[PDB]
This record gives C-alpha cells, structure tokens and sequence, in this order.
RNA sequence: CCUGCGGCGGCCGCAGGAAGAGGAACGGAGCGAGUCCCCGCGGCGCGAUUCCCUGAGCUGUGGGACGUGCACCCAGGACUCGGCUCACACAU
C-alpha cells in the first residue's frame, strides 16, 4: 500500500520506497538493543549533547510546530535526517501501538554494515531548494 | 485601456474622482514628447559602469560629452566594480537623495583561503549573516549597523575555492567587509574577488540599460545628422523613477501657484489616490502628467472626501521651473470677495 | 485528546470523533501544540517556514 | 662524476592521471631525509629516502615558490615545517609529518588588500622569513606569526631596483644578502640596516635563480631566457668574471645549484640535457630523458641527484612526466 | 591591570592565528576597539580587533599577545575585560 | 497621440466600499455639514507606528491546553513588553478555544467583550449505555433556554439559545455537542444535568471554544508560538510584517455598531469628558434609535469613545440644537488631539458677556 | 404539621432518583431540603435543582439505602411550605 | 575576471562560473567593454549596427 | 565537426570549411616569421599607418563593442577581411592557448602562392544581399 | 455635575476637566554662504626599432619601460544667516 496523501508542506526530503524498508529493519535491530531514542523530548535532550547519528521524521504529522526545530538543529550540528510517510507504521516498527513522529538511531556493531549503508544513502538524497 | 496610458498617468481611471470641471490650457507638454532641448535637461541615465574608472569620473565624462551643467549618481561604486548606476542631468539632481538611499543588490565572488567541507557550509554561514549587522569601512574608525535583507548561494567551485553570493542589502553596507567577516566565520579565511551591482533603487538590470558606447553614439548621431531617434532610447524622463509614489492630480490654474510656493489646497485638487496617510510623501502631477513637486501629505485620503477647503499638503521639493504655466491665482468664486473688501 | 476535524470546501472546521475524513484523508487534532514560555527555537521555525514558503507573512493579506 | 651516473629509482605513475601535467622543481631537505616536489596540479609531494608520496598537500591556484626550514632536524617535530606561497592565498606553512596546516603569514597592500609573495626564503638563524614583492621585500619573524612585518623598499622613489623580485639568497661569509628581479637586475643589501651597497646587471632575461659558494666570495645567477650563467665575485667589483652555456627556450625556471663540497656545479636545460662543471671547465653531460629538465638538486650528505621533467604543449587544429633519482660519485 | 573584571565571551575556534570568540556578556554591552582581554587569572592575552554579527548575538575576534598560541585555548573558554571599556548598545539601537 | 484627462460635466460618485475596517462607507452616511478645519494629529488605525499599533491592539489567540487563562495573559504580556493586558473570559486550565487578548490600551472594552454571546463544542462521556443515538439529541433539546445552574455555590440562572449533537459513539459512550450560550454559563454543570436527565450520569471530558463575541475561529487565529516568532523576528530583522498579522487594531471589534463622525475640535473635549452637542456632528448613520449603543469616531476613522444615543436619526436630521449622546466609555488617550473649546462665537460671547457682568 | 406537594417520580439514576417539580406557581425548594411522603417519614434531601425556568427538575438522594424499586412509576412526594422560595426572586 | 552568465527561457541573467551553457553554448562575460572618453569610431560602430539590423533603434519600443 | 552556433550577428561573411583550413595553414606559415599582428591594439595601430594585408576576425567575440569598428575601418582603406568560426583555434594557429579576436597577416615570399590564392578567394566571397 | 484610574452590585480614595466645537493665506519657495553629516605609488590618449611581451606573472577583450600631454578628486542633507531673488497664492 503506497498512498502519498496527507503529507506535511515540509515533507521534503522524503525517503525512497526501499529506503523505508531498510530504515525499518535498521530501527528494529536497534530496538533489539538499547541504542535507540524515542519521543521529541528525549530527542532534544540527547541531540543537544552530541550523540551523532540518524534521525527519522514522520511525514504526516500536524500541527507542524511540535517538532519543526529539529530540521534546523540538525544543520547547526551537521546531522542527517530523512522523512518517512506514516507515523503509525513508524511506531509499530519502534515497538508500540501509540505512534510517534521522531525516531533517532545510534550505531552499533551488530548492524554496522546496514547502518553505514543507510547513512551513506541518506547523505546522497537530493537537496530541495 | 487606461492601463496602456503612460507613466504617472497609467491607471488614473482607478482614482477617487473629486470634480470633473476645469479650464484646459494649451501650455505644457507630455513628458515623453518634450522638446529635445529640455527632454535631456530633465532626465536620468540607467548606466552600466565599466571597471577601470572611478564613480566621480564616469559622470564627469557623461557631463562633458552631453554638454550639460550638473550631474549626480545613485550609488558610489569603487573602481573595478560594474553594474547599475543612475546619473541625473542638472534639473534632475533634485531627486538625487531619494536615489542615494534605496535598496541595492549585488553579485560577487569570495576567495576562500583554505579548503572547507563544501557549499552547504558556506551557505549556512551566509544564512547566519542576515538582518542588522555591524560594519566598518574597508579602508575615521567608527562602528555602525547595516541591514542585509536576503542572501543566497549561486555556485561553488571546490578546486579554485570560489563562491558566488547574491545579496539584497541597504545603502552604505560594505561587501568588502562582509566578505572578511564571512571568512572569519568559516575559520578558513576570505577576500572579495568580484563585485557587481545588479539593482539600484527601482531601476534593475533587466530592462533599460545602456553602455557608454550608446551615449557617445547618440550624441555623435545627433550632432552630425541632426537626428535624435537614438537619444530618445538612451535618456528617460524623471517620471520613470517616481512611478511608485502616491499621485495627486490638479488643475491648470493651480500649477503655477504651487511652482511659486503656495501649499496645495483642496479647491485646486482634481483627483486623489486611494491610500494616502499623514506625513507620507506623495507626487503632485499635472493633467498632462508631469512631476510638479514632491509633497508631504497632510490629509488622509478620507479627510479629503469630507472637507471643502484647507491645506492638503506641503511641498518638500519642487521640480518644474517657475514660469511654465501662466499666473492664474487671485480670481475665483472666493478670494475675490476679500479683494472687494 | 479525542477531538478531530476536517475542512470542507467552504473552508471551516468540521469536528468529528473518528480518525479519517469520509473521503479517505486523516484528520488533524483540533487542539493546538503545547507551548513552553522559555522557548528558544523561533529562528529554527522561521527558517523552515520561509524556506517552504508556508509562513503566515507569505500568505495573502486578510480582507478588511 | 667519473662517467654516466647510475639510475637508482623513480616515480612516474601518479602524474599520468592528468591530461596535461609537469613538474616544477625539486629540493632536498637540509639534512637529507626527504625531497620536495611541485606539480601542475598545485599539489606538493614528499618522498622519503616506484616511489609513492607519503603526503599530498593540496593548494589553491598557482604556487609561486616554496622552501624548507633553515634548520630542519628530523629528530625534533618543531623544526620540520615547509613554507609555501600561492597566487592569491597568504604564505601557508604546513606540518611536514601529518600534512596539515600549521600557521600563516599575511601580506597586506596600502589599500588593505592581500598581495601574494613571489619569492620567499628563510634566514640563516631561522628566526626571520624574507619575501619577494614588486619593488619591495617584506621582512617577517617566525615567532609571532600574523600580518605584522617590516617593509623594505627595494626601489626608492627615484633610483634602485625595479621589477618583481623573484629570488632571494644569503651569503655565509659576511652579513650580506642579495635579491633578483624580473627586471633583469641583481641587488645587494646589508642585513642590519638594509641600505643598498651595490647593484648588478648583465642578463638578457628575468633572473630566476641565485646561489652562493661556501667561501661566500663567489656566487652565481640564472635567467629566464638568457643562455649564460654569470659568475660574479664580491672582492674585485669587476662585475662579470666568467660565463657558461645552456639552452633556455621557454619562460620557466630552470634549477641549478652547487655541491656540498663546493667545487661541482650542476645545471639543467630545456632540451633535457644535464651538464656539470668544476670550480669553469665542463666535466660531464648526460641526458636523463628526452623532455625538458628543469629541477636539479644535490644531496647534502651522500652522493645523490634527482631530476624533474615536463613542459607545456602548444597544439594546433588537425610525452610523459617522470621524477628520477641518480647515484653519483663526488 | 584593573582591580575588577567582567565576563566578556567564550572561545569558539581559531582563524589564521587569531581566536574567534562568541560574545556572552551581561545584557548586550559591546566592547571597545583595542581593549585588552584578560583570562581568569587577570593576565593579558590579546586585544579585541574585529566585531561582527547580528545586533542581538554577535561575535568578535582577538589578536593574540606576544608568545601566545591559538592552540593553547580550549574548545569552550572564558575571557574577562576591564569594565571601564564596554559601552551600551542603546547607541546602536535606532 | 496626445494624453490628457479631458474635462467633463457629469458628476461622479465615490466608491468607499473597499475602504478600511472602520472608514468603510462614508458615502452612505447622511451628511450635515462639510465646513471645518482638520489638524495634523492622529493617524489611520491600520497605519499607526508599530509602537502605538500594538498598544491599542488585540490578539485572537488559540489558548494552549496545559496552562490557565491568567497564565497565558502573563506570558503574552511578558513577550510583548507591554504593561497591562486582559482577556475575553476565563477558561478551564484544560480546555482550548479562542481567547481575545486586549493589549494595554484596548482593555477599556474588556468588560463589553466579556459579556458577549459565546459558543462551545465539547465531548460528554456517559457512565452506562443508552437506548440509542437520538436519545442524546432529544434530551439535549429538552434542556435549553433559560436554565437553572450552579457554580461547580449560590444557584444562578443562565440561558442557552440553541444546541445540537454531531455524532455519538456507542462503544466508548462518547458524544460531541455544539452549544450557544451567554457569558458565564457553565458547561460542566450542563453535562451533569444531561446525565441526570438521561438517568445514567455523565461528565465533561473535552471542551473547545469556537466563537467568542465577534471574533471566531474562521478568522485570523494565532497560536502562542506565533507571538514569540513575531516578536523575535521584529527584534532581529527589524521586519514588522509578521507582527501586523497577529496584532489587529481595536476598531475591528466595533464594526457592527452605528457611527457618528466628529469635528477635530470636538474630539479632545469628549476625551476630557463632555456632552455630545450638535455643532460637532458632521455625519451620522441612518437607523439610530433612542438609548441605543453607538460609537462616535474621528474623520480619520478611529473610534474615540462609546455613546448612548439620545436623539433618533430623524430628529437629528431636523433639529436646531440639543444633546446628541452621553458618554459611556472613553477609549482614546486624552491629549491625542489638542484641546480647543473655549474659542468660538457662542462660547466667546458667553465668556465675554459674563466677564462684563 | 401539614406539608405541600413537591415532586413526582420519573426514573431512578445510578445513585439517586429524578423528580419532576410541580408546585404552587412553580416555587423552588431549598437545597438539601428534607422531603417527606404523606406518612411523614423522610425520604432524603434534594441534591440539586436544574431545568428550565418555567418547568424544571430536581434529584433527591435516597435514605436508609432503600432500593429504587420501592417507588412506583409515578408517586408524589411532599414538602413543608416553610422550606421553599418564590420563583420571582431570581427573575 | 571569473564571473560569467547565460540567459534562460524567460530572458534574465543566470549567473554561472563555468564557461559553457548546460546546453553546450558559450557563456558571455558579465562585464561591459572598456570605454575611452575620446573615442573616434562612433560612425564605424553605427554604420555596421545599422547594416546588420542590431542597432538599438531597430529594436521594438519598450512599454511605459 | 561544424556546428554553427554561438556566433555574433555580424558574423558574415563566413569562411567555408576548406577555406578555414587554408587560412589556418597560411597563418601558421606567416607566424613562422615575424610578419603577423596580434590583438585589437596592434591591428588598429598599424592599420592607420597603411601596411596592406589580410584581416581575419573571430566569429564568436562578445561583446562586439571591443572590435566592431574594424569591418568599416577596413573599408575606409579597401582591405579584405573574413570571419573564422572560433577564437581558440585562431589562438592555437597563432601559437598560443589563450584566444584572440583579430589577426592581421602580412605577405612574404615563403608562402606567397598560398597567400595569393587565399587572397583571391577572399575577394571572391559573396555578400548576404 | 462629567470622565479616567485604584481600592472592598455598591461604596470609598485620588486625578483630570467644567467643555455648546473658531480661523477660504499662515507663514512659504528657488539660490548662496558658514558650521556638521554623508564619502596625489590612481584614470585616458599619443609617440619611438614591428617600442616590448602568449612569462610557469594576471594579460592580447590586454600587461610593462621611456617620453609625453590630458582629464578626475564631487554632487546632495541638516543647523545658523546679524544674506540675494521671486512671491505672499482657497485655483473661476
């Protein structure tokens, strides 16, 4: 099922269809360990203190003022980010029923090749003006 | 059909009609259809400055080849800087100060001394320099504030370390210092390599620009063949740079009174424009369409719709010459009874 | 919170308790976002809103 | 130099990636640890002794000159750095071990503008760093790097030596130093005050190189399109004493030098033929390759030699660069 | 040296043998030109030369004194200035 | 060709239909006289300098669900660096809605704004099942009009004009109700009464305010982030274009009343407190009644105060002298325009005659 | 003491019962005013008053934990005329 | 002199630092030609521009 | 390889492909000696003092105001001229990488027959009319 | 008596005014001067051996040396005037 409806005006840069599954599996394998971050609040308190990694944002969240500052603190610290279509599916991948709008992934040895492949994929995305 | 009518007379149909009765005269002329003797004396040139000469010398050349008396420019450009320059011929030097303080634009090149990550870092460093900023003369040691409305990144060349930036700024700001500050911000370093003004005030570089080979060719052609079809395409009337102001149409008997120095009065007003506020600079035009003076408004566009007499504006600067219309003040329904007394 | 809405063609809120517009679009939350008095991310919001041109300045002026 | 020095090794593969490229000189370290190489990519290379460089110090637009530190003891990291000048950038100073930038000296015009230095050279005590500008030389100090300097006027308002100063050298014998300009003139200035004490001429082109003899009385000079190598002296004042012969076809610097012992003089040529003398009588002449031979350097400790190759090509509508090292026998 | 000193700013990174310092001082006061900069020990280390940045939160740089290196300083650092040197920003407000 | 505005003889009517908020349609106003001297004081409400523009402004704000109204007001006052600030009516610290926020000089009509018809939408939850879906609507239509209420303790009486339910969920026992009520009405007590009528019991879970007086949600609504963003943008870029989209002049609250234009000299006298006498009147709107609430304005279109009409439109059309209206609430600052009243023919001869004896 | 008619049975709530207030010229009773039957034993005290001005209701909490089934679909409570107030006071 | 430019479909300068159009055409320099006050070839310039119909007079009039 | 793009509006008269090669060879033979003129400054200076020869102009020089007066400066002295498609190739024939717009070829005995046939071909060129 | 503000529907306290509502030229322009602000290692042409140069030195759409000449280094704004001129104007 691929319906690209009800997207935020700031949805770009949206992820590709296959990058969705790759990020899903990476987030799963990161949830199997304690190297994962959930919730906007934890995202601010743990991005400010360094902890370079990957941040995945939901593409169908309204209002947009709940998390709009993340895509600027990223460039203030040169961190990558990417948007994904749904938040219910993102929460299901994160391991709960209640959905979430932001997920932050940290590196680890078990999924290191997949994490590096996703990290190089993210930085190769086109840049909207 | 009224949108095709000329400048400072375009869309006059969409004005507030106060009265429709006046006595038309035969004196005065349209701005574009003036005699070539005075079409040049009241005009401006939208130049394209070359690199080698200074700014207070290009206008000297323009004066000495046009055979006029006084000239002034919009913004002083240092040598090796090109782009839009607005030169005014003596009866147009009245409007110089409204031109020397306007919204300039620029395109330049900055030479980064050491290698950086890429163009995104420099664009971010540009974005972090927008709004009121401190400045200092490139060469009296004083610190002042200037504003930069916008910025952008055109291209980056990693091999030569060359970056092109577009800047929308104000009058008095120094790009030769903005580049030093931008170099200090990235930590590597910087200098200003290239500079060119793209927009000065209202006259852009998209339309109506001529090089100084056009100005010489027109003068030669006129002086020899007695043909002025080419000067009419190089010089433009004053009204071209007053098209954004608020208009005020009058009648023939008031024009010479205003030119002598009488404050605008509601009995003389013929049409007025929607959107006039107190202490707002407006333009007072003749029925032909012609810049009589620069007027500071004194009655909101709604007060005018109610009252029947009194001061409507005071003049900041008057443009036309003393005797262009005959003296027609002192004879009307009023102001003649007082003479009988 | 349980209050959901979806705009119709006239451009006014239509409050509902479900989650999907009968035409098949998700519904927004009728309540605004929570606010912290000591907020510092005005620049970060302004920059993106300008960049995607969804800022309230860029919108047409209201009728008066 | 009994006969035909032997071929030890070389480096040629890296320069082949460029459609056109050529080498722009070579210098041994003041102790013999490693060599310095210049190319048409503005990239510096250091080889330690097919050779492969240990460092690649990328630069800006065009490198006018470079030099090793005047002490350069490899045991101490604090004395192992290299200076460099580019077309617009200031005087970069790099770390010779990890290949990273260390300091920077800056030259500013009277209108507060950055003027690059065309020739730079350290001092025998190693504290100062002289530079070469148009009709002036700007003294510096290695301690306290920055924009402060001490302007020395090569060409006074009326008389002096004009042109772009392109080469600076010092004399071990007395406190004296000399400069050379593109205006075909050689100057002599005292160290302490800087008052000129003589002037020189007799070249048919822009002087590109100087050198000195261990005694200090004798010293030599080269040019850009003049076939002669003048042989001067500081005792007689009869400016020209002898002359030599070489082929200089193009407007590029051709490197000559003098052996550590103080008696053998080697020089390159445009045809690509290296020639040797003895101190003014030729001894040997051999052809390292067919292309141009511009850079020649002599190892200070053991008998060794290296040559550089390359030249511009001028095409019309409708052949490799190599670095070599040779073993000699003083 | 003065008897008392005031917070001036923090070290950010060096640029061409010059240290670039963020300005975090009480209120929005702005330093003079060629005003000596002191460390926590009340010892001279440089002089303020170039002030730049927005009016709200601006930067400034320091020209290091004799025998001082731009690598001696830490990533986050803290500098002091003579209070007799600063001037209010109401002058630079419109 | 030749371009010139030809002279005509036929009269041409003005078109003030698209004029600003309170300057709208002077052409429709009946005219008494057009002979007076205007002064160079005051300004159009929409074009005031930003300082005076925010002092006499208001914010149609969307109230966040965590804090209380008195806390939100203090937040806004701290953000804008203003001295005084009121609100359109207290809301529970958990409900959201539209909250008009009168800035320093617009507080003078906070009492008139509070006592205005309001609208609400909310969710009621039932403790047990109900026969069907329309039973809730039926029990909602039964309880409407003038009603007995208690503060959740002296019993009080309020009225409810109309009500309607949107939908009801049989699984969570949840329904949405839409109500229109006067000021001060309690909705928690409404839910309790609904439960008691149904014989099941209920409570208020969610509640949002839709209409607050003249300003609604289908309007220039502003969130709390917008005020901080506007103030920071002004402070940093000196760009006022975002403040003027959150702050509106107080005259937008007064666009349903009757107008009465006034001379420039008659302005400052009323501000100091004085009767509204016939010579100052210039134009008046038809349809005025006796003891009616009218707003008198300056020629530039800015409201000066609020008045209670004494003469009707016909009497004021055909009259020699008298008293037009009595002050109700003075809005403008006192010395905006200069004060000149003792001068004039009648007043001059009066204070001259009494001077003699 | 003789007492005046107050209300009738409508339906039982989860805790209390709901009563329709019919009385002389629609007078409003006191809060928690004791309510009696014709046999004069008290049934409880009125919890709160609600409804329209002209026709309003009131709910009484039960006493002694009687089951709601003890009341017939339409019975008729009684209250003393002393403990009540006139309608026109509020209007 | 590094600054170049080329014109897009709408007819305004699209500044670039390369030497070729994205469609393979050369890019003009962004500066005007050097000017000398006492030039003597006005007749020569005018006659050729007239001959090739590229003189500014033959161009259509601007709107005003 | 002959694409007729990026040409000045004053390009005519345009030299043909074979004629272009003949002129390039003639310029080579001429620059073999010191009988050549390079640059607008030199060409303009030495046209004033006579020195009849052949003028070749770059067909893609912009802006045209740097050399526009030469096609009639020649007519005032009755000299032949022609336009070659490119300036980089003209500089290459001159013996340099950096291009130039105007080259003025002078006669000499070494290449006299090729020079003469080129000259007689130039006079035989037609006009756009 | 009226209005504004504060205090515990009303009362108290302080503050502002006491008010019928004027004036169809009062008070300007264009200049000039003084005081402040604004902001001679350059620019152009010519001559002389083809005056030199496709330098890795920017550059022939130009760069440099010698003789030469030339032109450009201002115009606007505020304050004062113990200054000149024109007017003192409700626009038939």
């Amino acid at each position: 099922q691929e319906l690209l409806v009800n997207q935020n005006p700031i949805a770009q840069p949206l992820a590709s269809r296959r990058l969705t599954r790759k990020l899903y599996k990476c987030i799963k394998k990161a949830v199997k360990q304690k190297q994962i971050r959930r919730g906007v609040k934890e995202v601010q308190k743990f991005v400010n203190k360094g902890e370079k990694g990957i941040m995945v944002l939901a593409g169908d969240t309204l209002p947009i003022e709940v998390y709009c500052h993340l895509p600027v603190m990223c460039e203030d610290r040169n961190l990558p980010y990417v948007y994904i279509p749904s938040k219910t599916d993102l929460g299901a991948a994160a391991g709960s029923k209640r959905p979430t709008c932001v997920i932050m992934v940290k590196p680890h040895e078990e999924y290191q090749e997949a994490y590096d492949e996703c990290l190089e994929e993210v930085q190769s995305l086109p840049l909207p003006l | 059909d009224t949108s095709q009518w000329p400048l400072l007379l375009k869309n006059f149909d969409k004005l507030n009609v106060r009265t429709t009765h006046y006595t038309p005269l035969a004196c005065g002329s349209n701005p574009l259809k003036r005699e070539i003797g005075d079409y040049i004396r009241t005009g401006f040139i939208n130049l394209d400055k070359p690199s080698n000469p200074s700014s207070h010398e290009v206008v000297a050349w323009i004066r000495r080849i046009l055979r006029v008396e006084k000239t002034g420019h919009s913004g002083t450009l240092d040598p090796k800087v090109t782009g839009c320059l607005i030169v005014c011929i003596e009866r147009a030097t009245r409007l110089v100060k409204s031109q020397q303080s306007a919204g300039k634009e620029y395109v330049g090149i900055v030479r980064l001394h050491n290698a950086i990550e890429g163009g995104t870092q420099l664009s971010r460093a540009l974005e972090t320099l927008t709004g009121a900023l401190f400045q200092r003369p490139p060469l009296k040691r004083q610190l002042r504030v200037r504003t930069i409305y916008e910025s952008k990144m055109i291209e980056y060349d990693p091999e030569r370390r060359l970056g092109i930036f577009w800047v929308s700024c104000e009058a008095g700001t120094y790009i030769r210092t903005l580049c030093v500050h931008l170099g200090l911000l990235l930590g590597v370093g910087g200098q200003m390599q290239e500079l060119r003004r793209v927009r000065s005030g209202v006259m852009s570089e998209k339309d109506h620009m001529v090089t100084m080979h056009d100005v010489l060719d027109a003068q030669w052609l006129y002086d020899n063949h007695k043909d002025e079809s080419y000067l009419r395409r190089v010089v433009y009337p004053l009204e071209k740079l007053l098209t954004s102001h608020k208009r005020l149409v009058m009648k023939d008997s008031a024009v010479n009174a205003i030119c002598y120095g009488a404050k605008i009065m509601l009995p003389g007003v013929l049409r007025y424009e929607d959107g006039i506020e107190v202490n707002q600079e407006i333009v007072v035009i003749t029925t032909k369409g012609e810049a009589i003076c620069m007027a500071i408004a004194l009655m909101t566009t709604a007060v005018i719709s109610t009252c029947d007499h009194g001061i409507v504006a005071k003049i900041k600067r008057v443009i036309m010459e003393r005797d262009t219309y005959p003296r027609k003040w002192g004879l009307g329904p009023k102001a003649s009874q007082k003479k009988l007394m | 919170m349980f209050l959901q809405y979806y705009l119709n063609e006239q451009g006014d809120r239509v409050y509902t308790l479900k989650k999907f517009d009968p035409m098949g679009q998700q519904t927004c939350s009728a309540h605004p976002a929570r606010f912290s008095p000591d907020d510092k991310y005005s620049r970060h919001r302004i920059t993106i809103k300008k960049r995607f041109k969804v800022l309230m300045t860029q919108q047409p002026r209201p009728v008066l | 130099f009994s006969q035909l020095p032997r071929f030890l090794s070389g480096s040629w593969s890296e320069f082949s990636t460029q459609p056109e490229n050529f080498l722009k000189g070579c210098k041994w370290a003041p102790d013999g640890s490693c060599i310095l190489t210049n190319s048409a990519d503005n990239i510096l290379r250091i080889y330690n002794l097919e050779m492969v460089p240990v460092l690649r110090m990328v630069e800006g637009d065009t490198i006018y000159d470079y030099c090793w530190y005047s002490l350069m003891s490899s045991a101490q990291p604090d004395t192992s750095y290299v200076a460099s000048s580019s077309r617009e950038n200031p005087i970069h100073i790099w770390d010779a071990f990890t290949g990273e930038l260390r300091a920077s000296f800056r030259a500013y015009n009277h209108l507060d503008e950055l003027t690059a230095a065309h020739s730079l050279c350290f001092s025998p005590d190693g504290s100062q760093l002289f530079c070469g500008f148009n009709r002036t030389v700007r003294v510096f100090s290695t301690a306290r790097p920055g924009r402060d300097c001490e302007v020395r006027a090569t060409f006074a308002k009326k008389q002096g030596q004009s042109g772009i100063i392109s080469c600076i050298a010092f004399s071990p014998a007395q406190p004296l130093y000399a400069c050379g300009s593109y205006g075909r003139s050689l100057g002599l200035y005292a160290w302490d005050d800087g008052s000129p004490l003589a002037l020189l001429g007799g070249h048919q082109g822009g002087i590109t190189h100087l050198c000195f003899h261990p005694d200090g009385n004798r010293f030599f000079s080269g040019a850009r399109k003049d076939a002669e190598l003048l042989c001067w002296d500081l005792r007689q004042s009869g400016y020209p004493l002898w002359s030599l012969g070489r082929e200089v076809t193009t407007n590029q610097r051709i490197y000559f030098d003098l052996d550590p012992t103080g008696q053998f003089l080697v020089s390159g040529s445009t045809s690509g033929a290296v020639s040797v003398w003895d101190t003014p009588e030729p001894v040997l002449s051999f052809l390292p390759q067919k292309d141009c031979t511009n850079g020649v350097s002599l190892h200070p400790s053991l008998p060794l030699l290296a040559t550089a190759s390359g030249q511009r090509v001028f095409p019309e509508p409708t052949l490799l660069s190599t670095r070599h090292v040779h073993l000699e026998c003083r | 040296p003065p008897e008392r000193v005031v917070l001036l700013g923090e070290f950010l990174h060096p640029c061409e043998d010059d240290i670039v310092c963020k300005c975090t001082t009480d209120e929005n006061k702005v330093p003079y030109f060629n005003a000596p900069v002191y460390l926590e020990n009340k010892e001279q280390i440089g002089k303020v030369d170039e002030i730049f940045g927005q009016l709200r939160d601006f930067y400034f740089s320091v020209k290091l004194s004799e025998n001082m290196k731009a690598s001696s300083f830490k990533k986050l650092q803290k500098f002091y200035i003579d209070p007799y040197k600063l001037l209010p920003l109401q002058r630079f407000l419109p």
